[PDB]
């Protein structure tokens, strides 16, 4: 149940992908983590790493969220994409770095079907090789349940705040 | 089956309730789609441009909705009460999807039930996460803050960035938003990266994350009414300040007194977004920028056609994905199913007789 | 010595040629300072803020003018055959400093020289390093860059920015901007905040790095070019244009009428609903369609027109409009004399000193 790790544990993961897709969320806008965020993608594209970022419709408390945030921190227009046309890469990233998303991701939406979440589209993070989320705590999203792709075989919780993390991911880097 | 897309007759309401990318779609799901001609001219939409999605292209209104088995539109139909009878044109039996308002207007319930029409408020949709595709409150709102800034700094005689320059510098804008829902998030955000210092207020506690999380600071601080000393202290240093607080049946909050617009500095605007429920200042008047004491009190109505041509693809996707659940094989028919929380929610009248709750 | 401020009286004008900051910096200068009341109102600069800086209000524009050793307007004075004249209440021998615009308004030039006035037309400062922070031009187009933008947004019908959203996604405007000057840069800088692409274009090579530097891309294709160049122009713009849903025409050449960048067919091309803001209005427009104070619409696009656009920006235009008087005038006051002396020799007062002592 739950494997934990450290900023030099995911430094190591990503510095050895091919492919990596950021997943911000309502977690990443709190911490104002924009910049640490967009200068970890272009270390880790520097070492030829590939980087998307994936866009959940509903990330963050309004509309168009992720989008200002990493528009602020001077991320491209052509590296970030929406969920219906960037859902079919996770089966090809060997990374999914998810950062303060929880609901965005979690695959109750398609599974339990008493979930308030049930129904809603969701980010297939699951599919890439490794998942790396970050948060605080092991506390819920806005919509008050549990997240079972925390405690499975191949994710890793990294926690927590996601502008110190990240930070911390970056000196890790060199 | 037929579904129809009229124009728009209410004054100032430059939506419309398609869109090409929409039409794909609906065609594709066994809909022969009628559209009124000039009914995308607001929002930027020609006739040539749906015609190319599949959509026919009738000549009036009524001819449109004569044989229509679906309707869309964005505001409520007309009744003959108002001077242009809207529901006599719709179908008998047919089916009418809209932003109705039908809680605080039963006469165009009735005039519906007569028809024997089955209408779906699109407004009362239930707050579940599988209906945010299908909200329309929130699209259309979003928008209207993105807007409430635009309208702002049009009305500001100053740059909202901050400026250093070689004849001197010019300070930034700063900026005051009651109310954080949808809207004031938006409106925080747009004053954000447009250079603006933006504030913000609202009674909810856990607004605070909210706000900081676009990089706005939260107003903080028996009695605990030593907060409107709080607010006061930076409206006085404010130049413009958007008002989004809304309560839906009632009439809006008054946040901004004429007392408090006194006390604020000239060249000053209020942007007051909840001017159709009566403000949140009660010196806004619909559709007017009104002056008092130097300070510029803007109350454009129905701010969401302000931004028409971006405001309408976001309905009619909405529209779409509220019915495209409940169209199935069987000859081109769509069938409501009860059970469905996102259906009994928001239908109002059935054949003959009204059915929701209130 | 006494400097004098009038209010602007030209229809529009809401700008004004002083500050409370400037105001204290003349009070240490030697001058004492007359305002009108109310010249002010449209920068939103108050009485009362300008009386704490250490000036005196006076009750009417005559009585401002009539002992000022010098006198600082915004625009122009109007003559007689304008309507009211107020060359006329200007003390003889007084000093002038403003917009004069004395290349094309020769009636106020044989006004002043009547009166005995020295006018010191500020639109002629010479283009130098040093004579930056006097610059009208410069402080004022900046300024109209910022607005160019915010006129484009409120008049277009689609938001800026890009929002992924549960119902879909806006895509970003597409903004074009024919001219990269200093109101060329600051309409870039402005829509990049407001989340637009950004395409721009120019005849100087070196302002594709300026540019490239604020975000935007270059389109690959300041006197006049000839005809052959605008058809390798028009046609390399064609693409962008097409999918362009702002742009924003900024182009002058000293002298000659404003350069034609959108011909009447070249807007035939655009999207419904696009927006085409043109700030060479003024000078016979980018675009000829434009016509000087209003939005003609035309083939589903809105082309705007509106004149003077600095005093769109009053509040802002006006405190640094009075820091470029200030920055003018600093120079030539000696140490603890009261005396005004223009050095001659010194080519920021040559170069924009029209007439003076009778003779021009
Ligand atoms: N976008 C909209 O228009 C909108 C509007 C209304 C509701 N919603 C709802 O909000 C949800 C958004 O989903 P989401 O996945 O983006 O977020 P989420 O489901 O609410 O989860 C966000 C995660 O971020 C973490 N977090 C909070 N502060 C953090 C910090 N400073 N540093 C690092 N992590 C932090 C939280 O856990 P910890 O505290 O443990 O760190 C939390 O689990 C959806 O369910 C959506 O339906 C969206
Ligand atoms: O999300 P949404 O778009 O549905 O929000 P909304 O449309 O419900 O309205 C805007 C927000 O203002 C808040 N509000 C109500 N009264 C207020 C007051 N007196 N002062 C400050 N805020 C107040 C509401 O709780 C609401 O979230
Ligand atoms: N005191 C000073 O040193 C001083 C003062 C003002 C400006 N300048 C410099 O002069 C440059 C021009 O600035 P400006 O705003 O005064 O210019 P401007 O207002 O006279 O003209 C605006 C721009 O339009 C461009 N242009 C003209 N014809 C064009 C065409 N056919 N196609 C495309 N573009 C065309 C010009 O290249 C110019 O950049 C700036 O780089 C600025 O740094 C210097």
């Amino acid at each position: 149940s739950v494997k934990a790790g450290s900023a030099e544990d995911a430094a190591f993961i990503m510095k050895n992908a091919s492919k990596v897709i950021i997943v911000p969320g309502y977690g990443m806008a709190v911490a104002q983590a924009q910049h640490a965020l967009r200068e970890m993608a272009d270390v880790l594209k520097k070492e030829g790493v590939e980087v998307s970022y994936a866009i959940h419709p509903v990330a963050g408390r309004m509309p168009g969220h992720m989008n200002v945030l990493l528009a602020e921190a001077n991320v491209p227009y052509d590296e970030v994409f929406e969920l219906e046309e960037i859902n079919s890469s996770f089966q090809t990233a060997d990374v999914a770095f998810v950062i303060g998303a929880n609901d965005v991701t979690n695959p109750a939406a398609k599974t339990d079907p008493s979930s308030p979440i049930y129904g809603m589209p969701i980010l297939d993070v699951e599919k890439a090789g490794t998942v790396l989320f970050i948060k605080r705590s092991m506390a819920s999203g806005y919509a008050g349940v549990e997240n079972e792709l925390f405690f499975r075989n191949n994710t890793m919780m990294l926690f927590g705040d996601a502008k110190k993390m990240t930070e911390q991911i970056v000196q890790a880097m060199n | 089956m037929k579904i129809a897309i009229p124009k728009e007759r209410r004054p100032g309401e430059d939506r419309v309730a398609i869109s090409p990318e929409v039409v794909k779609k609906l065609v594709g799901l066994g809909f022969e789609v009628i559209v009124e001609q000039g009914a995308g001219v607001g929002a930027s939409i020609t006739d040539d441009a749906l015609t190319a999605a599949g959509a026919t292209i009738a000549s009036t209104a009524a001819q449109a909705l004569s044989q229509a088995d679906v309707v869309w539109k964005v505001q409520r139909p007309m009744t003959a009460e108002e001077g242009t009878d809207e529901v006599a044109l719709i179908k008998e039996g047919a089916v009418l999807m809209c932003h109705l308002g039908a809680l605080t207007n039963r006469p165009v319930v009735e005039a519906l039930t007569k028809r024997k029409i089955t209408a779906y408020a699109m407004e009362l949709m239930p707050r579940i996460s599988r209906a945010n595709s299908m909200d329309i409150l929130s699209s259309q709102s979003n928008l209207a803050g993105y807007r409430a800034v635009i309208d702002g700094a049009y009305e500001f005689a100053r740059a909202f960035p901050m400026m250093m320059t070689a004849a001197g510098t010019v300070p930034p804008a700063r900026v005051l938003v009651f109310g954080v829902g949808v809207a004031g998030l938006q409106a925080i955000a747009t004053a954000k990266r447009l250079g603006a210092v933006v504030m913000a207020t609202d009674v909810r506690a856990a607004t605070k994350e909210q706000v900081e999380s676009l990089g706005g600071k939260f107003i903080t601080v028996e009695f605990r009414k030593k907060q409107a000393e709080a607010v006061l202290k930076e409206l006085v240093k404010t130049d413009i300040a958007i008002t989004t607080a809304l309560i839906p049946g009632k009439p809006a909050p008054v946040l901004i007194t004429e007392e408090m617009v006194t006390k604020m500095k000239p060249g000053s605007v209020i942007i007051d977004l909840a001017v159709e429920a009566g403000g949140n200042c009660p010196l806004s008047e619909p559709g007017k920028i009104v002056v008092k004491h130097g300070v510029k009190i803007v109350g454009h109505t129905n701010v969401p056609s302000r931004v028409a041509a971006d405001a309408s693809p976001l309905f009619a996707k909405n529209l779409l994905n509220f019915l495209t659940p409940h169209v199935d094989k069987d000859t081109k028919t769509l069938v409501m199913k009860l059970e469905d929380e996102t259906v009994s929610g928001t239908c109002v009248t059935r054949d003959g007789a009204i059915v929701h709750p209130a």
